[PDB]
RNA sequence: UGCCUGGUGUCUUGGGUGU
């Protein structure tokens, strides 16, 4: 009766932006990043891969309410480097061990066939 | 049996059929949830608002 | 023949066991509709005193 | 008009809503109505 | 009611094995034996069909309201 | 006087596309069609 | 569906219906009467149509 | 910098060893496998006639949950975002299902075998409901006895396990690593002795066990991850692993994107 | 404090779930020598006092087909019983309220299938149909479960 | 068609029925409640009879 | 131009649910 429709969880509405970013101006050089229809998968992975930069002095995540698919990122660097740009080094790093993941698992399923 | 048994809440609107509450409150209430139904009445004046929002809350 | 079959019916149908005239003083709830939620509660439901 | 099932020999017939209720056939006094014409269609979830 | 499609659990098909399950069952094989040779390893599939009551041959047993 | 009140439709559009659906409400380019597949009664433009 | 009404002897009096003379080309015959025969019950369209019934 | 090693292989199971990657990387590869791979499955049923003692609903049910070979799926277009009026054959499926008994004896089971493809995408193997062998009847559908009848005409469409649990393409992921515990994340209940109380893992002999007189290492982190992917049949598990990457990589990629349009 | 966290997956493949029947039953009362009710549909014209809901899903005899989604306040039994009509024949062209209604409502707050319909004759020798209602009912959030 | 003119073609049709398992079923329970009330008037005559058609009527599958 | 409806017994009794 009020249970909400599946799709919901990952079908993002047009008015409802994917990717928000706001100011924390209570700690210099920080940032607060909301995330729309989105959930552990993306959050944990950016969140392990920005925590080993040595330029990233904080990162955290946490999901408000699981009734609600998004999520909220707090990330704060030194002060030579944007934030923005450490999150996009930490999005491009991971897709290019997933493409060498992904190489390799292929060389061996061939030799192992 | 008390009047800890009647509190104003603030209303947030969620999805399914069941009302929601911290587990803190439980006490005063003598609510668990295996079953337990409660009652909501809803303030109809700006009078009757301000009077739940400063003396029941 | 409708008195014996109108009092029958009429106490096994709403369980006052008596006169349909003497409702009060009779005593209620000896007949009941069977509950047939599951099989167990039906068999218990026949054995209750 | 509309089609009807007899309860015991399953027997298919109608009825205008002037005839007494019973089976054509085999004279039962249980008779129930047929499935309707109309699309129907489940979201098989 | 029939056996369920998938393994409620983790979900693996179990529907497919019912006749194979009885089949076993009908040589003398022990419930055991005939789930480990189906290759239902995780307990969570095994007691899919384990715990199966079939009722659907029972509603069979009743004359088709239609013909 | 809303002709197709009361009448099958299908929605061709959206996120339930090809359900089978009768309108129920016709104020005006919002129709409320209940659904057939699940027990719930929705808002669709007429364009849909 | 209607071989079963009392009328129905009547009613079928006179009329002119196509008839397979299987001796097949099908043939008109006129009815000069009914005649119920038990013991010759046959079937109607299916198993269980079965019909007392004889057109003369 | 990451390896992958595969122990056993097959068409339904791969059970691999990966290493030199972060714990967070293998979970979310796991959890990705599980529910954001796109299948597909029946989902909508329309019942031309049914006289057999189940519930329309309840076949429906049933229908939903069987697997149907999903292998060029990539190339089909999800059923929101196509333009066609109703639904084409670039975003659906249609399969046809009669069942009938004759006689006026015996019982007739109606198997997922009796699932035809009607119409679909051009030269795109997908839709067939998967099959074991050649001589595997498949999933119990239903059963029949004399004058009872099941016609129906059932579609499928694209998905993934978030909406619904019946386009999950695996079934059980198994996930471990460290069996000896020396990085001591979990902490052993026992009543006497907890080495001899507890079973060793299956994985203990592919790890040295730590000396006797060894200290705690606290620089260490989990390295190596064993998992064991199954699948339901719709789809290969090479193939389950590799598209399960390349969704990460798309979901990755649009937030990049994201970022850079956002100035 | 007693809740319990239910797998959404398990519950999709079927766990717990259930099938919901409920029967309606009416029938045709006698109140003299020729004051009958009838099964019928009524029309907004030789009838007053209609119900809210929608008379659409009725057929011709005043009774819902099996295989028919209902909704709440839907008519499934069409009903209607003799009014002495009033004065209106003074220049009514035939569309003066003879009947009054007194149809069965779905219930408001269910809805389903109509899934067996049933017409006989009660011991009274009048009509008397029982119109039987399914839906299923999945595990959700509140609903009570025990050991 | 009136309540008689139905009887009379339901008994018409039981004449032609040759058989039908509903009417079996009925047909042995009437035979059974006529044996008992045979059986209570202590009749040893009937009650053969009776006995003797329930056996050859039954025997089903 | 053919033009849209809100109105729901009572009294007993029984069986239940949460404290
Ligand atoms: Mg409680
Ligand atoms: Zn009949
Ligand atoms: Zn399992
Ligand atoms: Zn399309």
């Amino acid at each position: 009766m009020n249970a909400p429709d599946r799709f919901e969880l990952f079908i993002l509405p047009d008015d409802v932006p994917k990717l928000k970013i706001t100011p924390d101006s209570r700690v210099p050089n920080c940032i607060i990043i909301k995330f729309e229809r989105e959930d552990h998968t993306l959050a944990n992975l950016l969140r392990e891969e920005l925590a080993l930069y040595p330029d990233v002095t904080f990162v955290a995540y946490k999901v408000e309410h699981p009734l609600f698919a998004n999520f909220v990122m707090r990330l704060q660097t030194e002060e030579g480097t944007r934030p923005k740009q450490a999150l996009e080094r930490a999005c491009a790093s991971i897709i290019n061990k997933l493409k060498t993941l992904d190489h390799k698992f292929n060389e061996e399923w061939n030799i192992k066939n | 049996l008390h009047k800890m048994s009647m509190m104003a809440h603030r209303v947030k609107v969620m999805p399914y059929s069941t009302f929601r509450l911290n587990l803190s409150v439980t006490s005063p209430y003598n609510a668990d949830f295996d079953g337990d139904e409660m009652n909501l009445h809803v303030p109809q004046s700006e009078e009757t608002r301000a009077e739940l929002s400063q003396l029941c809350a | 023949s409708t008195t014996i079959t109108s009092g029958l019916k009429y106490s096994l149908a709403t369980g006052n066991w008596g006169e349909q005239k003497k409702a009060m003083s009779s005593r209620a709830g000896v007949s009941q509709v069977l509950n047939r939620y599951t099989y167990s509660s039906t068999l218990s439901h026949l054995r209750r005193t | 008009g509309v089609k009807y099932t007899c309860g015991a020999c399953a027997h298919n017939f109608s009825l205008n809503k002037s005839d007494p209720v019973r089976c054509k056939e085999c004279g039962h006094r249980v008779i129930y109505k047929a499935r309707t014409k109309r699309m129907i269609q489940f979201d098989a979830r | 009611m029939i056996i369920p499609v998938r393994c409620f659990s983790c979900g693996k098909v179990v529907g497919d094995k019912w006749d194979a399950y009885l089949r076993l069952l009908e040589e003398g094989k022990q419930e055991g034996d005939a789930l480990d040779e189906l290759k239902l390893k995780r307990y969570c599939c095994r007691r899919m069909v384990l715990t199966h009551v079939d009722l659907i041959e029972k509603f069979l047993r009743y004359n088709p309201l239609e013909k | 006087r809303d002709p197709t009140l009361n009448k099958t439709v299908k929605i061709r559009q959206g996120g339930y596309k090809g359900k089978i659906g009768i309108v129920k409400e016709a104020n005006g380019d919002r129709f409320r069609v209940e659904l057939h597949n699940p027990n719930k009664t929705i808002p669709i433009p007429c364009s849909f | 569906k209607y071989w079963y009404y009392p009328e129905f002897d009547d009613v079928v009096k006179g009329m002119y219906l196509r008839l397979n003379t299987g001796s097949s080309p099908y043939k008109v015959v006129e009815v000069l009467g009914s005649q119920r025969i038990k013991g010759s019950a046959y079937g109607l369209n299916s198993k269980e149509n079965n019909c007392d019934m004889y057109l003369k | 910098e990451p390896k992958v090693n595969i122990i056993n292989a097959q068409d339904d199971e791969v059970e691999l060893m990966l290493s030199d990657v972060n714990l967070s990387l293998a979970n979310s590869l796991r959890r990705t496998m599980l529910a954001e791979v796109p299948t597909l499955a029946i989902d909508l049923v329309e019942i031309k006639m049914n006289t057999s003692v189940l519930a329309d609903e309840f076949i429906s049910h049933r229908l939903g949950l069987i697997p149907l070979v999903s292998e060029d799926v990539e190339e089909m277009k999800y059923s929101r975002d196509c333009t066609c009026e109703d639904y084409c054959d670039e975003c659906s499926v249609v399969l046809e299902l009669s069942a009938r008994h004759e006689g006026e004896e015996g019982t007739t089971d109606v198997y997922s075998s009796s699932l035809i493809k009607v119409s679909g995408p051009g030269n795109l193997n997908v839709g067939e409901p998967v099959r074991r062998d050649d001589y595997d009847q498949g999933i119990l559908l239903c059963k029949l006895r004399n004058h009872q009848e099941l016609n129906i005409r059932c579609i499928a469409k694209k998905g993934i396990a978030k909406e619904h649990a019946k386009w999950s393409p695996c079934s059980a992921i198994a996930f471990e690593y460290d069996p000896h515990n020396k990085l001591k994340h979990t902490d052993f209940w026992f009543e006497v002795d907890a080495k001899k109380e507890w079973p060793d893992s299956k994985y203990a002999t592919w790890e040295e066990p730590p000396k006797p007189g060894e200290v705690f290492d606290y620089k260490a982190k989990p390295n190596r991850f064993y998992m064991t992917v199954e699948t339901t049949g719709s789809l290969k598990a090479n193939q389950v692993f590799s598209r399960g990457i390349k969704t990460l990589q798309e979901k990755l990629a649009n937030v990049l994107f994201e970022l850079e349009n956002s100035r | 404090e007693d809740s319990m966290i239910m797998n959404q997956s398990s519950i999709d493949r079927g766990l717990f779930r259930s099938l919901f029947f409920r029967s309606y039953m009416d029938q045709e009362k006698r109140f003299g020598i020729s004051i009958v009710e009838e099964f019928e549909k009524p029309t907004r014209a030789t009838t007053l006092r209609l119900k809210h809901g929608t008379y659409e899903k009725l057929d011709e005899d005043g009774l819902i087909a099996p295989g028919v989604r209902v909704s709440g306040d839907d008519i499934i039994i069409g009903k209607t019983t003799p009014i002495p009509p009033d004065t209106e024949e003074l220049g009514q062209r035939t569309k003066y309220h003879t009947k009054r209604d007194a149809s069965t409502p779905l219930r408001s707050t269910e809805n389903g299938i109509v899934d067996q319909v049933l017409l006989t004759t009660n011991q009274e020798g009048l009509k008397f149909v029982k119109v039987r209602m399914r839906t299923t009912k999945v595990p959700q959030i509140g609903d009570k479960f025990a050991s | 068609l009136s309540n008689d003119e139905v009887n009379s073609i339901v008994k018409m049709k039981q004449s032609l029925s040759s058989n039908t398992g509903f009417n079996t079923v009925l047909k042995k329970a009437q035979l059974q409640e006529e044996l008992e009330e045979a059986r209570d008037a202590h009749d040893h005559e009937r009650v053969a009879r009776i006995e003797a058609e329930l056996k050859s009527i039954g025997a089903e599958s």
